[PDB]
RNA sequence: UGGCGUUCAGCCACCCGAGAUUGAGCAAUAACAGGUCUGUGAUGCCCUUAGAUGUCCGGGGCUGCACGCGCGCUACACUGACUGGCUCAGCGUGUGCCUACCCUACGCCGGCAGGCGCGGGUAACCCGUUGAACCCCAUUCGUGAUGGGGAUCGGGGAUUGCAAUUAUUCCCCAUGAACGAGGAAUUCCCAGUAAGUGCGGGUCAUAAGCUUGCGUUGAUUAAGUCCCUGCCCUUUGUACACACCGCC
């Protein structure tokens, strides 16, 4: 019996990234190159497609827990600011880089916000999100 | 026939004596009752200085106040309860009564 | 104290010593080779990525801070 | 291919400024006064160039382009929220200030603030404290 | 598998204690071996309950020092773990024999004190606590402001203490500790 | 119709690891996911000393489901080792003989007492006029 | 000057100006006659083994 | 249970067991010329009392700076900074008397600071199962102050308010400065303890480099002494008794 939960959830996004690259209907926005992703990071992303990774991480936080992740996506993707005075508080994520993403993942059909807020997923996309996991499982020993 | 009677107070033993009074007279008058459900207690914290002035080694007092809360649900009519919430009530105790 | 002027890329012959003698060391790590060859620590990682698929170094561990390459096969 | 090809300089005379020829290009530009770490990766991004190369593997007819981008960072779509000269007082245009202009306009702006006998700026003539700090203990880097 | 105990792919036996003085106060054997060098602690509430902690655990607990290391034991196990790999592939021996040799060759036998000073000898537990503190400090200074991992420092310092090549703050502070108490003994 | 539900708890600091034991195959899973993708991967064999000390035949016939609440990253490991140890002994207690329990208890105890005895240690408060629980502030004269 | 070993048979006290050293009656394991009183640093329990660089001088019992 | 001791009070060791010293609160007779009239509509005497030392409205200062000391913060880097990913907390508060000032989910507009609409909650009922931090796995990286370090002092955007100039706080201009592990001297400290590390409250329209609490990562050494600085009893000596800061 195979699912996402026996796959050592680190390269599951290193093949779900390449699958949302290869299919390539994600509506990358216009301003991709020139953002900080936070108010605590200091540089741009090193990887040239930093948008697909975050779409795969979101698509698994969404597979795992919840139909109510909107600002809890910024509560899960913040970090550590550095004010030059004292260790700073866990700073929030970015509102636009995730509102634009979930509106861009509404372009295909895997997400569906219904009630009690937030975006939840569909069994039809759960088919795809579950079949490549047994692929990685048998292909990694 | 859905009536909840909340007993909240500071005095633990006298609040226990009223919640067991208000259950033993229900049980001795034949109406089904739930248990004496105990909610967790809340505390207060005040930390001040033990000095009017600023002189002396820096020493601080402290102050607390605990509070408890119980609630009891019944299955009864809503007229004899004015008598029931009157038999040996004790000072300090703040009884709430909800019929809705 | 001395200053260190290392090399970014091989001039002509320090590569001609690396392809002659590095594959005959028992301890091939980038902080040992760089003490021998006078090279920067951002180059030894590219040299042992070449000899990985060139197949002469017998990779052992791969922790991000330290790699361990032994000798080759006995014979 | 880990050996030195031709054309591999060690000092790139760029903009009356000597650029090292061994650092990564994302940290080779910062010798220009004004442009630092963030704006460099963008200039080395709007042209589809690798930034995992050394200063000397990039051709001489190709660094006329990253340079033209850094001189004119408008026609190549850089937004209005990067420029360290937004809404100038004298003309009122948006642009970038490079290695010369960043000291030039800076010491013409402090002369402008100085001439009017203004307390914000009549403190550089004294050489003392303004951004709103107290002193009482915090200089003492000499000072008689 | 009756009781084989990898220390991350090593073996507990084939360990030979040379001296008679350090016989029971050094526990690196059958009963005193665990697949990993970590425990819940509680080994200092009594006085001589420390002499039953394995020397692997006491190296781990005494590796982390100076501020930016207080509270990282799960991290400092990994240095030891790569350190025995490097020793196995540079000397080609059992490194738990190498380490017991380095403790022996690194322990002092006397020390000077104040009664102008006069000299006495040392206890075996003193000799363990001293040889460990010594060679661990000498590995750290040689890895401070140096392109060398602390594992490769501990590897060569354990080698030049089971070799005596005068490349060791561990042996080097032994002569200064002995010759001072020798002039005045 | 077997209802052999063996619910065992275990504590470290604030690590309320609850094991569970049914009858069936021999497999272990925690929060659903198996033992591999558990936390620090430097701490792998701390789930195998309940296996490797005894053996892998001792876990034939018992299947395991594990709840976890509270605690940090390490205490959620030292509470999920003691839990399934106390659930093995408590399964041989209630459903099979009490006598073959004593060898398993002896072998687990002759390795470490933590397998069966919780740690009666927690953190400690902060008195007034100090930056900690014992350390006082910098006192300066003159 | 050969290097010898000895054996504790009796602890005596804590001597020094600070109370930082011990005082222990040790025998010798080669010659069961020799037995001297010395002073030893560190934690010492009875019935244990010591080592002597010199084995001629002797402590001052007090 | 053994060991030790007048076979008295007790000490060490051991088994059995979740524990064989957990942590604070309260606290003596007698006394000090300790501090507070700037907490009080607790108060004696003295000055002023209508050109007011009472009271209100406009400003500006208490934040100034050749030097000196005391409490603290970030640091001086590879056990290390930078991008991803991964996965775990416990104490709390929260819509007001005069009182206008709550914690906030969830939908959109924007780089970001935020805004515009919308709903819940007087609270184990919602915010929230409070996806808290280094630590964890894959990424780039100096012997020179380097991507370490990020300060006096330089261009632009939003919020609280009747008002921010001497810049109220946070993102977007920079100088990218001193600092290569610290002298004589000196503080604190023995087990979930030192240290690292983030959260809550208090103060609060605006608000944490202080403080009061909580958690999490978790050590090295010691089971001893009177040498130093001090205290406690018995004996001793005295020309001191406002008492060695003495008297002469
Ligand atoms: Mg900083
Ligand atoms: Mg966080
Ligand atoms: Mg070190
Ligand atoms: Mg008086
Ligand atoms: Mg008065
Ligand atoms: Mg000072
Ligand atoms: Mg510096
Ligand atoms: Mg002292
Ligand atoms: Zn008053």
């Amino acid at each position: 019996g195979v699912t996402v939960k026996d796959v050592n959830q680190q390269e599951f996004v290193r093949a779900l990234a390449a699958f949302l690259k290869k299919s390539g209907k994600l509506k990358v926005p216009e301003w991709v190159d020139t953002v900080k992703l936070a108010k605590h990071k200091e540089l741009a992303p090193y990887d040239e497609n930093w948008f697909y990774t975050r779409a795969a991480s979101t698509a698994r936080h969404l597979y795992l827990r919840g139909g109510a992740g909107v600002g809890s996506m910024t509560k899960i993707y913040g970090g550590r600011q550095r004010n030059g005075v004292m260790p700073s508080h866990f700073s929030r994520g970015s509102k636009s880089v995730a509102r634009r993403v979930l509106q861009a993942l509404e372009g295909l059909k895997m997400v569906e916000k219904d009630q009690d807020g937030g975006r939840k997923l569909t069994p039809q996309g759960q088919r795809d999100l579950d079949r490549i996991a047994g692929q990685v499982a048998a292909a990694k020993k | 026939h859905r009536i909840r009677i909340t007993l909240t107070s500071r005095n633990v033993k006298s609040l226990e004596k009223v919640c067991a009074d208000l259950i033993r007279g229900a049980k001795e008058k034949n109406l089904k009752v739930k248990g004496p459900v105990r909610m967790p207690t809340k505390t207060l914290r005040i930390t001040t200085r033990k000095t009017p002035c600023g002189e002396g080694s820096k020493t601080w007092d402290r102050f607390q106040m605990r509070i408890h809360k119980r609630l009891i649900d019944l299955h009864s009519p809503s007229e004899i309860v004015k008598q029931i919430t009157s038999i040996s009530i004790e000072p300090g105790v703040e009884v709430e009564v909800t019929i809705a | 104290r001395d200053k260190l002027n290392n090399l970014v890329l091989f001039d002509k012959a320090t590569y001609d010593k690396l392809c002659k003698e590095v594959p005959n060391y028992k301890l091939i790590t980038p902080a040992v080779v760089s003490e021998r060859l006078k090279i920067r620590g951002s180059l030894a990682r590219a040299a042992l990525q070449e000899l990985l698929s060139k197949g002469l170094i017998k990779l052992v561990s791969k922790h991000r801070a330290q790699v361990i390459y032994t000798r080759n096969t006995k014979g | 291919s880990l050996v030195i090809p031709e054309k591999f300089q060690h000092i790139l005379r760029v903009l009356n400024t000597n650029i090292d020829g061994r650092r990564k290009i994302a940290f080779a530009i910062t010798a220009i006064k004004g442009v630092g770490r963030r704006y460099a990766h963008v200039v080395l991004r709007k042209a589809d160039i690798d930034l995992t190369k050394r200063a000397g593997e990039l051709t001489e007819d190709e660094v006329e382009r990253v340079i033209t981008i850094m001189q004119n960072p408008r026609q190549y779509k850089i937004p209005d929220w990067f420029l360290n000269r937004q809404k100038d007082v004298k003309d009122g245009k948006y642009s970038q200030v490079l290695a010369n202009g960043l000291d030039n306009k800076l010491r013409e702006d402090l002369e402008r603030l100085k001439k009017i006998r203004a307390h914000r700026g009549l403190r550089h003539f004294w050489g003392l404290r303004v951004r709103g700090q107290h002193t009482k203990t915090t200089g003492r880097r000499g000072r008689t | 598998t009756p009781d084989i105990k990898l220390f991350g792919k090593w073996s507990t036996d084939d360990v030979q204690i040379n001296d008679i003085s350090l016989q029971d106060y050094i526990a690196v054997k059958e009963k005193y071996a665990k697949y990993l060098p970590h425990s819940a602690g509680r080994y200092a509430a009594k006085r001589f309950r420390k002499a039953q902690c394995p020397i692997v655990e006491r190296l781990t607990n005494s590796m982390m020092m100076h501020g930016r290391n207080n509270g990282k034991k799960l991290m400092t196990v990994r240095i030891v773990k790569h350190a025995f790999e490097i020793i196995h592939l540079l000397t080609g021996e059992n490194p738990l024999q190498v380490l017991v040799n380095a403790i022996i060759n690194s322990g002092p036998r006397e020390d000077s004190t104040r009664i102008r000073r006069q000299a006495v000898d040392v206890s075996p537990l003193r000799r363990v606590n001293q040889a460990i503190w010594l060679l661990c400090t000498g590995a750290r200074e040689a890895a401070f402001r140096n392109i060398k991992t602390i594992a490769e420092c501990l590897a060569d310092e354990l080698i030049n203490a089971a070799k005596g090549s005068s490349n060791s703050y561990a042996i080097k502070k032994k002569d200064e500790l002995e010759r001072v108490a020798k002039s005045n003994r | 119709g077997p209802l052999q539900s063996v619910q065992v708890f275990g504590r470290k600091k604030t690590a309320t690891a609850v094991a569970h034991c049914k009858r069936g195959n021999g497999l272990i899973k925690v929060n659903g996911r198996p033992l591999e993708m558990i936390e620090p991967r430097t701490l792998q064999y701390k789930l195998l000393e309940p296996v490797l000390l005894l053996g892998k035949e001792r876990f034939a016939g018992v299947d395991i489901r594990v709840r976890v609440k509270g605690g940090g990253h390490v205490a959620q490991i030292y509470a999920i080792r003691q839990s399934i140890s106390k659930a093995l002994v408590a399964y041989y207690q209630k459903y099979v003989d009490e006598a073959s329990k004593k060898e398993i208890k002896d072998i687990l105890i002759q390795y470490d007492r933590t397998l069966l005895v919780a740690d009666p240690r927690r953190c400690e408060s902060k008195k007034f006029g100090g930056p900690g629980a014992r350390a006082r502030y910098q006192k300066s004269y003159r | 000057q050969p290097i010898k070993l000895a054996r504790v048979t009796k602890v005596l006290g804590r001597t020094g100006s600070q109370g930082q050293c011990t005082q222990v009656r040790v025998e010798f394991m080669d010659d069961t006659s020799r037995s001297i009183i010395r002073n030893v640093k560190g934690p010492v329990r009875e019935g244990d083994v010591l080592t002597l660089l010199e084995s001629e001088r002797e402590a001052r019992r007090l």
